[PDB]
């Protein structure tokens, strides 16, 4: 519904990919998990927690999103390539 | 053609599309795709030349 504020900018690379209309960026573990750690007691990922201590990844994956409708985000637990819409609920494999 | 995975650009090998380097993760396996595609094209010569 809202728009997540702008931080700054030193936005994270993201490859554009015509090919499927898809984009690839590396987030990592760390990011899969806090978003993971995002969704569980009924919060937001897109845009909630603007002073976030790993804000910019999550910033830049929303907008990516929009920009691109099946972005290709792979982490590093297992380095799989989540889908957008595989995305868009924030639980990846398993875990509570 | 009979060389190009479906996802992917037909006509360049790129080292950050997942289709491509087929799920590599790190350049220690990201380089092994290419190696693979260089034999995958190899092949093609083979049935066009003949």
């Amino acid at each position: 519904a809202k728009v997540a504020p702008e931080p700054e900018g030193e936005l994270p690379y993201v490859h554009p990919l015509p090919h499927r209309s898809s984009a690839y960026i590396w987030c990592g573990w760390w990011v899969m998990d806090e978003i993971q750690k995002m969704t569980e007691e009924g919060k937001d990922w897109k845009t909630d927690d603007p002073d976030s201590k790993y804000y910019l990844h999550r910033y830049t994956l929303q907008k990516m999103m929009k920009d691109y409708p099946e972005v290709d985000v792979q982490e590093s637990r297992n380095g799989y390539i989540i889908h957008k819409t595989a995305l868009e609920t924030g639980i990846i494999y398993t875990y509570p | 053609g009979m060389t190009l995975t479906p996802g992917s650009k037909a006509g360049v090998f790129d080292f950050q599309d997942p289709i491509d380097i087929r799920g590599a993760r790190w350049a220690g396996e990201s380089f092994k795709a290419l190696l693979f595609q260089i034999d995958k094209e190899a092949v093609e010569i083979a049935r066009q030349t003949g």
